[PDB]
């Protein structure tokens, strides 16, 4: 016997005490060692309801990542509500590591193992574990990077698809590498390379999945309708530098519909910015210019964040735009199959 | 898209009674929201998630429904509850139901006003017919000039329902050029109303 | 207490753009979306779009896309840093865009969704017209004779709304009906104010309607007597 409940989780990790890399340092002070022989028990005859959109584990991850970024990514200048804050802002070592979230005594984590679970409603194949799998706190907009993959089919996740204000999480079943580089020798100019054949095939499958949920209407992509660059562009942090990539070429309807020319390498134009709008909602931060040399990180795109257009329409299609911007959604995409219960 | 169809268009009831208002959605399964809009006031949220009352909303407001059929019930009606009520789901809205005060039928007092010489001096003639203090609001006003029915050349305006005696007043304004005005003798407005055993006519003869 | 305060009513010419502001205070401005919605005479409510203040992400009603732009500005006051302003700009206006525009915000309870709007700005009336400002002509509606008689003032051909009407400088209020104005085909407004009084008094009492049209700086006192 158990009941839905919220409690203070603790974190476990394999962070190295000798690393100066910032995620390692945080976990060393915040987390405990990982368990070598994790116990997972399948629950027989048990069905359990889940709701990834109302999952307090997400709130706790959010607080931790905010804590990490506040301790570790101090800007040279901080602009908040009309105030100024000047500080040292040394370059850092930055590379997210997996963090496990775990329940203390008297609680356990229920995990949904249903292959195409969309994040809510009943789960028939449930198990009990003490800790989530290892989750890297990757902060990004538009694209989910370096996350877990859907096990079978591409999955569409939303708290309410009829609600145009709710972000849609497309969970891919096959990742597509995105390769971003700022070459050695304009120091702020960069670019990301994707295999068009790889991506356009995946995106096609995405639109096909969307049709299933949207009355077989034609699925059309458009660019973001407005907002700060952090959300109108694919925004992420590589080696401590803040990247912004123009994803216009990633959502090319001409390719997904059946033409020729669309195979081969897509090169998104990107730029590293020193002045950024902080996702923590704390205002604007100013960082020192980029480090020298070839700044490069290759990531798996494992998810897409979309908003769908609303309004008094009744057209023959639905329009989707890259977006979201609520970083909690990133944590939801990884924590969707988990919920905490209390044992009596 | 979702189409929300509210009924009835107008509901006439007395203070102390219970009103039931309906909203039918073209798509089932969504929760319903209701707003109140008193005349000339900012809209006010009443119900969300089909049955939950919003901040400061008294318990005589009761929302319910399921599938495509949704209801707002207002128990023991207060004078302030007479207003227009709108339903909503996501970005979609019903066209509203008006809750109005019921009272005994009252025939209008009818008056007719010829145009002034000063206005005539300026090339136009406004003839006005007043229907004062009646109930219900529905009335037919017909202009006749030398017994010819006039159409397309008058505009009506109706007061808000009087907060104290629950009656309405209505004006109809026939507008004619001076040249047209001066070509006819008999100007008459015929009023048809539930409170009248037969239509009432008020008239005048131009220049008499 | 949450408060949304909009900018004032405006008259716009067709082809114009209107920019409406919504000052939001009493809560953390970054934490809640603001929506815009318009209430159109004889057509009802139309949702315009939403904006999320953190990044200023937006979503516009499909049928209005190309004509609407939403932006926001966050307080720059160090001891009062949590309020903000939302702006909506609506372009290529036509008379059909004549409406009352509202900024709205959801409730903050656990079961509050995005669309049930618990908080509303006071609304901004936008009138789209090519009409020139013009003060009204005032004409008498003369009483035609115990019984009760009616008399009034016809307030004709003014723009824009509103005009205010009192009788005998406010001393006469019982039985006054000042009708909602009507928009004539000329593009100018017109209304009547009427009052019923004893026939007995028509020879003893004076009746004057006081008409004020501020947009034209026009004030008229019209004495009305039996024809
Ligand atoms: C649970 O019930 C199923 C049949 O519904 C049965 O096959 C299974 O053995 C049961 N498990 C136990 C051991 O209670
Ligand atoms: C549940 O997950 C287990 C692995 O943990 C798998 O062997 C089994 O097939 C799954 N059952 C269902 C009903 O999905
Ligand atoms: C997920 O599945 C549940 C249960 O079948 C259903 O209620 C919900 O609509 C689904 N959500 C999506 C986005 O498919
Ligand atoms: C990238 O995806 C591959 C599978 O396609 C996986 O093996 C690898 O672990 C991923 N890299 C990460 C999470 O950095
Ligand atoms: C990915 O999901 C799609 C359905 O959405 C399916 O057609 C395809 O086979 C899947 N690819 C795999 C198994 O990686
Ligand atoms: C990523 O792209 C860079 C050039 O921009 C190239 O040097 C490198 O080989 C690529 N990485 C991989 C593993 O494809
Ligand atoms: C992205 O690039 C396209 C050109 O392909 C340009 O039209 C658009 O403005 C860019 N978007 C942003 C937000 O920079
Ligand atoms: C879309 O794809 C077509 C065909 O490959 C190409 O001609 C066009 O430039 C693309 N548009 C972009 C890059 O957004
Ligand atoms: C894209 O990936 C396909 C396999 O999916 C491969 O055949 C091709 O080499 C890649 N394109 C390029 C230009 O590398
Ligand atoms: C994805 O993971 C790889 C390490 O496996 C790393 O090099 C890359 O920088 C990661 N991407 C991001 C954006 O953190
Ligand atoms: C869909 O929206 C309704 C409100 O219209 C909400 O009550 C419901 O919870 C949403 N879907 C789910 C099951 O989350």
């Amino acid at each position: 016997v158990w009941k839905d409940a919220d409690t203070t989780l603790f974190c476990a990790s394999d962070a190295k005490a000798h690393e100066t890399e910032v995620h390692n340092v945080w976990a060393t002070h915040a987390c405990v060692p990982t368990d070598p022989n994790p116990q997972e028990i399948h629950l027989e005859n048990v069905t359990e309801n889940f709701n990834m959109w109302k999952n307090n584990m997400v709130e706790q991850m959010q607080e931790d990542v905010i804590s990490l970024w506040d301790q570790s990514l101090q800007p040279c200048v901080k602009l908040t509500g009309g105030s100024v804050i000047k500080q040292a802002c040394p370059k850092i070592s930055f590379d997210p590591i997996p963090i496990h979230y775990c329940t203390p005594a008297g609680y356990v984590i229920l995990k949904c193992n249903d292959k195409n679970f969309n994040g809510t409603g009943p789960c028939k194949n449930v198990s009990s574990v003490q800790c989530t799998h290892g989750i890297k706190p990757v902060v990004s907009t538009q694209l989910l990077l370096n996350g877990s993959l859907a096990e079978e089919e591409i999955i569409i996740r939303s708290e309410n698809l009829t609600n145009n204000a709710k972000t849609i999480i497309v969970h891919l079943n096959k990742s597509v590498e995105i390769n971003c580089t700022r070459p050695s020798n304009d120091i702020r100019k960069a670019y990301c390379e994707i295999n068009g054949t790889k991506w356009n095939k995946v995106l096609k499958q995405v639109t096909e999945k969307l049709k299933e949920h949207f009355n077989n209407k034609t699925i059309i992509f458009q660019p973001p309708s407005g907002g700060d660059l952090e959300i109108t562009m694919h925004h992420f942090n590589c080696r401590g530098e803040f990247f912004y990539c123009n994803t216009t070429q990633l959502f090319n309807n001409t390719c997904i519909g059946n033409m020729k020319g669309c195979n081969g390498t897509i090169t998104l134009p990107c730029k590293i910015k020193q002045i950024i709008n902080m996702w923590q909602g704390t205002g604007q931060a100013m960082y020192a210019p980029p480090i020298d040399g070839k700044i490069n990180c290759v990531s798996n795109i494992t998810g897409i964040l979309l908003t769908r257009d609303g309004g008094a329409n009744n057209t023959s299609n639905e329009t989707f735009r890259p977006g979201g911007g609520n970083i909690k959604d990133n944590w939801r995409s990884e924590l969707y199959k988990y919920k905490v219960v209390q044992i009596e | 898209e979702i189409v929300l169809t509210q009924s009835p268009g107008i509901l006439s009831l007395s203070p102390g009674e219970t009103a039931t208002l309906f909203c039918k959605a073209s798509q089932g399964g969504n929760a319903m929201t209701w707003y109140q809009k008193r005349r000339g006031q900012v809209p006010r949220l009443l119900i969300y998630d089909t049955s939950r009352r919003a901040s400061g909303v008294p318990d005589r407001f009761v929302g319910s429904g399921s599938g495509t059929d949704f209801f707002l019930t207002i128990n023991k009606l207060d004078r302030e509850d007479f207003a227009v009520y709108y339903c909503q789901q996501f970005e979609f809205f019903g066209l509203g139901s008006e809750l109005e005060v019921h009272r005994t039928v009252a025939a209008p007092s009818v008056f007719i006003f010829p145009p002034s010489d000063e206005q005539l001096k300026s090339g136009t003639a406004s003839v006005v017919c007043l229907l004062n203090n009646f109930y219900p609001r529905e009335a037919k006003v017909q202009w006749k000039v030398d017994n010819a029915l006039q159409s397309g050349n008058s505009q009506e305006s109706v007061t808000e329902q009087d907060s104290k005696d629950s009656t309405y007043s209505l004006s109809s304004t026939l507008t004619l050029s001076k040249a047209d005005y001066e070509k006819h003798k008999v100007y008459a407005c015929e009023v048809t109303h539930q409170g009248l055993s037969s239509p009432v006519t008020k008239s005048f003869n131009r220049g008499e | 207490q949450v408060q949304l305060v909009q900018s004032g009513a405006v008259i716009k010419t067709p082809g114009s753009s209107v920019k409406i502001s919504c000052r939001a205070s009493g809560y953390n401005f970054r934490d809640y979306s603001i929506h815009w919605v318009r209430l159109i005479p004889d057509k009802g409510f139309e949702w315009i779009g939403w904006i999320k203040p953190l990044w200023g992400a937006v979503s516009y009603a499909r049928q209005l896309q190309g004509r609407v732009s939403m932006t926001r500005q966050l307080s720059q006051d160090p001891d009062d840093p949590d309020w903000g302003v939302a702006y909506m700009e609506f372009s290529g206006l036509t008379p059909a865009d004549t409406a009352e525009y509202f900024c709205v915000r959801r409730g903050s309870c656990d079961y509050c969704g995005d669309f049930p709007w618990q908080y509303w700005c006071q609304g901004t009336v936008v009138v789209v017209s090519s009409a020139s400002t013009k003060g009204p002509s005032v004409f008498p509606l003369a009483p035609s004779s115990g019984g009760t008689a009616a008399l009034g003032c016809l307030v004709k051909d003014y723009f824009p709304e509103p005009v205010t009407v009192s009788w005998n400088s406010g001393a006469l209020t019982s039985g006054v009906h000042t009708f909602p104005a009507v928009l004539q085909s000329s593009g100018l407004y017109s209304l009547s104010s009427v009052v019923t009084v004893p026939s007995s008094s028509l020879g003893t009492q004076t009746y004057i309607c006081n008409v004020n049209h501020k947009p034209s700086n026009t004030k008229v006192d019209k004495k009305v007597e039996p024809k």
